[PDB]
DNA sequence: CTGAAAGCGCTAACAG
DNA sequence: CTGTTAGCGCTTTCAG
């Protein structure tokens, strides 16, 4: 599955938020991934997310692609505004 | 004289082994036999313990902090960054201070390593050759975290201070700035003198502007300090229009000091800071300045930890994380 | 299996215990004896190992610190002196946060417990019966520090949060007040419904002045919430003259709330923090703030610890810092 | 021993400065002691001093009565100022 | 799958 | 003074 969210956060993907984030991710057997402006980084994993530096104002997609890629990103959506990071 | 691994290999008929290999979540165990002692343990009680484990396994599940001041503003962030990634994996933290004194850290490294740390994350303003020298001793990998390094031995997690710092210095001249001045911290500090001064001083000739050495005034990440710079600055007659905080405590000392002379901001001056701490924004006006990923750093360094400490290669060893600036209202 | 007690005394031709006393500094040792140790250890590089340590002795000389927020410049403070007075002592610490989570503290106290530490020093909002009660069974010593516990009967040190305000409360009164706002902390906190709250409704009804329930807001110790604060105050058709607040970071927020709708302080309003964090001073107009000896409680509550620990006998386990108002520019005169 | 102090120190005998205070008093084998207008507690005790709340503009009382009672009243008197404590 | 074999590194306790 | 005795509470390690 998959799904494209606009990062509403004011500082962006970084912070209590986007370990919070992670670690949902990482809950699930799914291999979660983060497309950004084309580079592409495991969800399930911190450094690499980081990496990224998702600032505001900027777009992205969630893979999954196991025997749970729906329960994923129904939870990931969850997160993904219950911390205030866009829709 | 609690009740040890012993009691309840006993309330099961089983060798303290299985007992272990139980608890330890071993596959060579019947779910017969294991649901035999794991009830085995709510009835008794049992609770295992951390030490003698710890000895027998040569691991302890815990990991050593050095920080100058958890006192900090911005180490009490970087420090909480650390400690949440640090228990995502299981791992406990032990905190120490070391005020930065060359004595105590190594002390500090030592006691770690006695209590048997499975790694070690490093802050401090100034590691030494005398430093990296104890480094490369301990059994335990070592991390550090918004620290500087010069002679690139030991992995770190920082950000690249020289251009974040021409990147202020830019965007300033890019406004119309000629005379520019640079608040940094203790020159005693590498940080401070190796990486925000020259990423500063570029920045000039670099635009074709002169440097001043009467606009480079050395604090010590002090509101007060940050009082004393904007006051000694508007002394002289060249008298900046815009003015670099090296942190943002200093800024506010710097704004305030301004506002208390009669000058407006940003209507008469441009001041920005760097850190982009909680404080930036306590500040009226909304001081702007250089980002700096602090809860990142630290819960980046705390997770390329773990993975040294689980001896999995990592690509590099050395990592920048990405900054950028966020300007808000003390500026034009 | 490298270098231990025992390749050392080998190289001292001395036993075991002996190298034991030497390393441990124990009297029972012919300086000549000490003295060839001392060199063998020097000449293979050893460095005692704290947990084999710990098997034997029965104690590891580490004390667990739970903490809501070190990130809080009030946590970060009361933790500097935790820390500060066990490197006094020769005591390591072992932080984490909770962030206030029942499920997570009783679980971290578990976790710690199992590392075997000597001591801990509880830094809790919500002190529940249960709590109380699991503090009650553990195999070593447990001080609070700032909290508070109704049941009161594990030992703690802290202020008198009920005074504190009265008299932040009291003083506004001995100005000419008559219309004083409270912006308090969460009210589930027993410290904000049970402590600041009294205190403040003791002091209005002691000057015989009606409690009006407008008169006060909760925030959430955010800054944010003290910039919500102000407006829902300047928002009523009865408006303070004066306004409390139970945080530095809350107060600190109602100046520039009000800084932004043409208010003046304290010119056109009183304010009132309470902590004296260093913020208090990064503020324009300074705050007048209730002073509270953040470090000093961390401190005090840690030397308590020393001593429940070493076993030794203690007056009183519940001790209470003086506390005192100090004004700035943040009031008149 | 005695000596008689004016706090001058913005933040009184508090934090880390009473901390320096109450450590050094310690390495010395006299009984050092603080009085504060009515009791006096043992300096080198942190709950005694810390207790006393001690703000600043107040006359405060050290006596150190022991053999290294001198050199420490002198080491006191080098803290009390190189803290920024009293004069 | 399990239990028996062997400590991990170090304090401890008291006789001679 | 100093050496001896004897584990603390748990993994480890392979036969069986």
């Amino acid at each position: 599955a998959q799904k494209t969210f606009k990062v509403t956060a004011d500082s962006g993907i970084h912070a209590r938020p986007a370990t919070v984030l992670v670690q949902t991710a990482s809950k699930y057997d799914a291999d979660v991934n983060l497309e950004y402006n084309g580079k592409t980084v495991n969800l399930k994993s911190i450094m690499g997310v980081m990496s990224l530096g998702i600032a505001k104002g900027a777009e992205i997609t969630i893979s999954a692609s196991g025997a749970d890629e729906n329960d994923a990103l129904n939870a990931l959506e969850e997160t993904m505004k219950s911390e205030g990071l866009g829709e | 004289m609690n009740i040890t691994i012993y009691d309840v290999a006993r309330e099961a008929n089983v060798s303290m082994a299985t007992v272990s290999r139980v608890v330890n979540g071993n596959p060579n165990v019947k779910p017969t036999t294991r649901k035999k002692v794991l009830e085995a343990i709510e009835r008794l009680g049992y609770r295992p313990n951390a030490v003698a484990r710890g000895l027998a396994s040569k691991k302890t599940t815990t990991v050593g902090v050095i920080i100058p001041d958890i006192s900090s503003i911005f180490y009490s962030e970087l420090a909480r960054g650390i400690e949440d990634i640090a228990t995502m994996y299981k791992y406990n933290i032990i905190l120490s201070n070391s005020d930065q004194n060359m004595e105590k850290e190594l002390h500090l490294l030592n006691t770690m390593l006695g209590k048997q740390v499975d790694g070690i994350v490093f802050m401090g303003g100034n590691i030494t050759d005398e430093h990296v020298a104890e480094f490369k001793r301990s059994p335990v990998p070592i991390v550090l975290a918004a620290s500087v390094e010069e002679q690139e031995e030991t992995p770190s997690v920082a950000i690249d201070y020289e251009q974040a710092i021409y990147d202020a210095v830019k965007l300033l001249v890019d406004k119309g700035h000629t005379d520019i001045a640079f608040v940094s911290g203790p020159m005693a500090e590498p940080i401070n003198r190796s990486k925000k001064l020259q990423g500063y001083k570029r920045a000039l000739e670099e635009a074709n502007l002169p440097f001043n050495e009467q606009f480079v005034a050395e604090g010590d990440y002090t509101y007060d300090s940050g009082l004393e710079a904007l006051q000694h600055l508007m002394s002289l007659d060249k008298k900046p229009t815009a003015i670099l905080s090296a942190t943002d405590e200093m800024a506010l000392g710097i704004i305030h000091a301004a506002q208390d002379q009669g000058l407006s901001i940003p209507e008469d001056l441009d001041i920005i800071g760097f850190d982009n701490t909680r404080l930036s924004l306590m500040v009226r006006p909304q001081l702007s300045t250089v980002v700096q990923p602090t809860y990142d750093i630290g819960a980046v360094a705390m997770r390329l930890l773990t993975k040294l400490m689980n001896k999995e290669p990592v690509e590099e060893h050395i990592v920048e994380l990405p900054h950028r600036i966020e300007l808000r209202k003390s500026t034009k």
